[PDB]
RNA sequence: UUCAAAUGAGAACUUUGAAGACUGAAGUGGGGAAAGGUUCCACGUCAACAGCAGUUGGACGUGGGUUAGUCGAUCCUAAGA
């Protein structure tokens, strides 16, 4: 039910999560577009730094008023190939080395923590006030610095593949943005796009994501959602974590093969107005895809042993969960303070740095980071008995693979629909079949991606945005109107790109496409967007 | 085994059966680059030879842990 | 129908000639028996401090007389093949003797 | 009594929220085991289908040696087919062998 | 629920033997929790697990 | 993979001793990684790759 | 079979531009 | 005895080891014939006689 | 031997509590020697075994556990070899 109290607490956090994107903006662009700091920053420092930031802009806010709060989601940053749960610790960065001495140079950026020029660097965090969750996630593009020209700017547009995904992630955002804001002005919506008597609906949603995505030449990764949030139900972990009721709609390689052919989330709902909704699209590119494939997940261990693949990624992912519903009694006393300081954070997912006395570190000195450091020490001691005894989980980090066609038909599965991941800690992940038709289940096709010589891997680009549906009274102009508590022209600023791709304008999806784009940019007499501001810090 | 790396700055080996108590001390030393205070050694019924060795003040068998991989 | 009453068991003439190291067991079968024959149910439930007063003095030394109290009751559980059931309580009186049957108010 | 009872409140949280009804969010092995435990038995086996497989395979096994009451697949007692000390008797007028 | 090893734990903690140690009927939950004689101790000190008082042997008649 | 006898063989002890030593501390840490990991299968290629280098050197 | 029906169909169904931002660093 | 000698220890440490029923990976080959664990030892059962 | 509750598809036999008894310090208590060899302890768990039963077990499945300059062996010699 939105209410005053619950309006200004969403629009707080979102107002956090803007400032700590543009904080996380400006420091990368300091660090590897303008130069002028001495010390380039690497990727766990800027998560350390942005986390830090959240947590001192958020002290101030509803103390002693609140039950929780906090972040949210952790600070992640990935890069091209990687797709999520890039949250790497400070102390890490020498293990990172030892383990991925001998591999290729495909996972270089994210090994040593330098970014490089060309790089896809995608930038998630959001925060929550009791337990009311804003969360953004925005790309952005690493450039070389033009030495001629006098003011700091890219020596050249990005180009290719990259730059296909980076615009058919910005405009599905745009789009979907746009129509889910027509869900209040019904009578808005265009005759080529739908009903004019008729809602919003999933399979509008997603034969406008898929139509951008195909005529981008670009795949949606299994990952993305648009969803509707709740207290508490944000998503924050929703491959881990079941839900009880769900209203949105999702990607998966399901639906790849009924496309390719043509609790559990479906697109047969309606958009009904005081909602808040979260667009989270990844779009993979297929530039170098020869031949019709599909797009699936690998994960990330951190075993060196498991294989000789040159070109794998070693690591161990940086963020956690709690399980609740277990309960379990540790030996250690180190164990049972870490749980201890474990269960005062909720149900979001969180760092081992988060849960030190030290962080948020007032004046950043050496000392305090060592003095974090040895806190880190202790706390993997004890999250280690804490693992082992099933009290938490971990978020794992992913990599975009294509799959081709005619290697999964070729393929031979004895079992069909009944092999499953016996192994497997998550139950989830575990008891899957993401080729339903087919008949081939998860380890069949990790068994699959592992065979076949041409399985590549594909950059990704993602945006992800916080919506709320204000009503006639909700709204401050008495009249209903989106308020985007995330992203905008502001905070999530394209980068400089260029495609070769267009949408082609004989379509009626890509007609009513641009109608919602123009009837957005009518100020007077279109739809109303109301886009949340980074507050000013010095 | 781990509680002891908290409890009494003592690390856990499996070592060869081969091996005494003073060979033991000095492969520590050599690997790891601390000081031992002590080493005591059981034959497990298993047959295989364990060692716990507990470092001097001076160094946190923490940090080795840490540093081996396992923690 | 719930309902309760107190009664006077007279435990003597059924524990006669019954062999010593039954006697306190008899009794407690006596005691379901008479609440079935009383009440008409076959789930009887005896109050542990009623099992108490049965087996004060030893297994040989069974009263004679005992007061108890036996409420009809519904069984609340759908599971069970019964809807009635009797709980037996121990009445601790000045003596045993001389007493009537009487409904007990429940309020 | 009841200013005890009014400051005994009950609050909810996320936990309740999220976690209240549910459980599980761990597969349960199927003998019991830690995280990093060994199983002796079912380490080779990948995928839960072969894994029942080999389960039914043992069971059907199992069958001859549960009908001869076997205490298990360590029970190897032999019994001879005929003992001399039951069958080696010519009873004099004097000592035997057995009372 | 089985609490055989939480009350010999109890047993052993407390310092009696098992016939003097009593586990609250009510908290069966609660005491099947505890696996350590950590845990046993803080169920002693709560109130879940009672000692006994010694059974009288008097000298008044002798 | 592994190592190969004849790339081997065109090397001084010197370099073959820090070769074994590299390998020794690699098998080190893959048997570190077999207690969480049962199915670990470069644990066999470094294995060989450390008699392959010893019978070089003892030739 | 109905396998043999969906490898079928799916074997039968496999066998200017645009510019964002500009030249500056936001 | 609890004072043993190394001999016999070392010889109670191989029975320990071999004390298991087969690997399920083991039913699963081509042609296999090994269906149950023949030479099994319980401490009940068989003595080791030293 | 009895009562109630819990667990469980199922409870005379399992767990807790409530009772009644017994071993009665030359014990049905607490430790060891010979011998056994993991039977110790935890988790899972009932096809076979525990001459009834069984959710229980010294059973079945998977693991954990035995830390010495001071306790022994080791050294000395006895009958002897
Ligand atoms: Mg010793
Ligand atoms: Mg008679
Ligand atoms: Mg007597
Ligand atoms: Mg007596
Ligand atoms: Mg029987
Ligand atoms: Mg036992
Ligand atoms: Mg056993």
């Amino acid at each position: 039910i939105l209410q005053e109290s619950v309006l200004n607490k969403y629009r707080t956090a979102g107002q956090i999560a803007q400032t700590a994107l543009k904080y996380v903006t400006s420091l990368i662009n300091d660090s590897y577009h303008s130069k002028t700091t001495q010390r380039q920053l690497t990727v766990p420092e800027l998560c350390l730094l942005t986390d830090s930031f959240i947590l001192t802009r958020l002290e101030q806010y509803y103390k002693n008023k609140v039950n929780e709060r906090g972040i949210a989601i952790p600070t992640t940053i990935d890069i091209d190939q990687i797709s999520g749960g890039w949250c790497p610790e400070i102390d890490d960065t020498q293990n990172l080395l030892n383990w991925n001495k001998g591999k290729d140079s495909t996972f270089a950026s994210s090994v040593t923590g330098t970014l490089r020029p060309g790089d896809l660097v995608k930038i998630t965090l959001g925060v929550h006030i009791d337990g009311y969750t804003s969360e953004v996630s925005h790309t952005m593009v690493i450039y070389p610095v033009d030495e001629t020209k006098p003011i700091l700017q890219p020596t050249g547009p990005l180009l290719g593949g990259k730059a296909d995904a980076v615009a058919a992630a910005h405009i599905a955002m745009e789009t979907v943005v746009a129509l889910l804001a027509c869900a209040l002005t019904p009578e808005k919506l265009p005759a080529s796009l739908g009903g004019t008597s008729s809602g919003i609906t999933g399979q509008l949603i997603r034969t406008i994501v898929d139509t951008i995505a195909r005529s981008y030449n670009c795949g949606v990764v299994p990952g993305s959602r648009v969803r509707r949030i709740r207290r508490f139900l944000a998503g924050q972990n929703e491959g881990i974590v079941a839900e009880r009721e769900y209203k949105g709609v999702v990607w998966t390689e399901s639906h790849q093969e009924a496309d390719l052919l043509s609790a559990i989330p479906s697109d047969d709902f309606v958009v009904q107005s005081g909602e808040v909704y979260l667009i989270d699209l990844k779009m993979a590119s297929l530039e170098h895809c020869t031949k019709k494939g599909l797009v699936t997940l690998e994960t990330v261990d951190s075993y060196t042993g498991k294989s000789h693949k040159a070109g794998e990624l070693i690591a161990r992912p940086g963020a956690y969960v709690r399980d609740f519903a277990q309960t379990h009694i540790l030996k250690l006393k180190t164990s049972r303070q870490l749980l201890t300081k474990i269960d005062k954070q909720g149900v979001y997912p969180f760092k081992l740095s988060h849960l030190s006395s030290n962080f948020p570190f007032v004046h950043e000195n050496e000392e305090e980071l060592q003095s974090l450091k040895k806190d880190l020490k202790s706390f993997r001691l004890g999250m280690s008995e804490i693992s082992n005894n099933y009290l938490c989980v971990e978020s794992p980090i992913q990599i975009a693979r294509w799959v081709p066609w005619d290697h999964i038909l070729k393929a031979t599965n004895p079992n069909g629909n009944l092999s499953y991941d016996a192994t497997s800690t998550l139950t989830l992940p575990g008891h899957e079949l993401p080729l339903p038709k087919l008949g081939v289940s998860a380890i069949k096709l990790k068994s699959l991606m592992n065979s076949t010589k041409e399985s590549i891997s594909l950059p990704v680009a993602r945006e992800c945005n916080t919506i709320v549906l204000c009503d006639s009274s909700v709204s401050t102009t008495d009249r209903p109107e989106l308020l985007r508590l995330t992203g905008g022209s502001k905070t999530c600023q394209p980068s400089w790109i260029h495609s070769q791709h267009e949408l082609n304008p004989q379509d009626s999806i890509v007609q009513g496409i641009f109608q919602l784009a123009t009837l957005a940019k009518d100020k007077r007499f279109g739809l109303l967007l109301k886009e949340t501001q980074p507050m000013k810090q010095k | 085994a781990m509680k002891k790396v908290e409890d009494g700055n003592i690390l856990v080996f499996q070592v060869s059966m081969k091996a005494n108590k003073y060979q033991i001390k000095k492969a520590v030393k050599e690997l790891y680059e601390v000081d031992v205070l002590k080493v005591n050694t059981l034959v497990r019924p298993n047959g295989t030879k364990k060692a716990y060795v507990r470092l001097t003040a001076d160094y946190d068998a923490l940090d080795i842990a840490n540093r081996i991989g396992y923690i | 129908d719930v309902v309760t009453r107190e009664y006077t068991i007279n435990l003597h003439k059924r524990l006669h000639g019954v062999s010593f190291k039954k006697r306190a067991p008899r009794a407690v079968k006596e005691i379901k028996k008479f609440a079935k024959l009383h009440m008409g149910t076959d789930d009887v439930r005896l109050a542990p401090e009623l099992n108490q007063a049965i087996w004060k003095r030893g297994v040989k030394g069974v009263e004679y007389r005992l007061r108890l109290r036996i409420s009809r009751k519904r069984n609340e559980e759908e599971d069970a093949k019964n809807p009635l059931f009797s709980y037996v309580e121990p009445v601790l009186v000045a003596s045993a003797k001389g007493l009537q049957t009487v409904v007990v108010e429940e309020d | 009594q009841n200013r005890a009872a009014r400051k005994n409140r009950y609050v909810e949280r996320g936990s309740d929220v999220v976690f209240g009804d549910q459980d599980a969010l761990t597969a349960s092995t199927e003998n019991g085991v830690k995280l990093r435990q060994t199983d002796r038995l079912l380490d080779g086996v990948a995928d839960g289908s072969m894994r029942s497989k080999a389960d039914r395979m043992a069971k059907m096994e199992r069958r001859e040696r549960n009908r001869h009451a076997k205490q298990g697949e360590s029970d190897r007692h032999n019994a001879v087919s005929l003992s001399k000390h039951l069958f080696s008797g010519k009873r004099g007028v004097g000592k035997t062998d057995f009372r | 629920a089985n609490l055989r090893t939480q009350k010999r734990l109890a047993a052993s903690v407390v310092g009696v033997g098992k016939r003097k140690v009593w586990l609250d009927p009510n908290e069966t939950s609660e005491i099947a929790q505890a696996n350590s004689r950590n845990a046993i101790r803080k169920l002693v000190k709560n109130g879940t697990i009672v000692k006994k008082a010694v059974t009288v042997h008097s000298k008044s008649r002798t | 993979a592994g190592v190969k006898a004849y790339e081997l063989r065109t090397k001084s002890k010197e370099q073959l001793a820090s070769q074994l030593v590299d390998l020794k501390k690699e098998l080190a840490e893959l048997k570190v990684q077999k207690l969480s990991r049962p199915s670990l299968p470069k644990i066999k290629t470094v294995r060989k790759s450390i008699a392959c280098v010893l019978t070089v050197i003892n030739e | 079979s109905s396998l043999t029906l969906v490898k079928e169909a799916l074997w039968s169904v496999i066998d200017q531009g645009t510019t964002l931002g500009g030249p500056f660093f936001p | 005895a609890a004072q043993k000698s190394f001999r016999i220890k070392q010889k109670m440490a191989k029975a320990k080891k071999q004390n298991r029923p087969l690997p399920q990976w083991i039913r699963l080959r081509t042609n296999n014939t090994i269906r149950y664990n023949a030479k099994r030892r319980n401490w009940r059962r068989t003595k080791m006689n030293i």
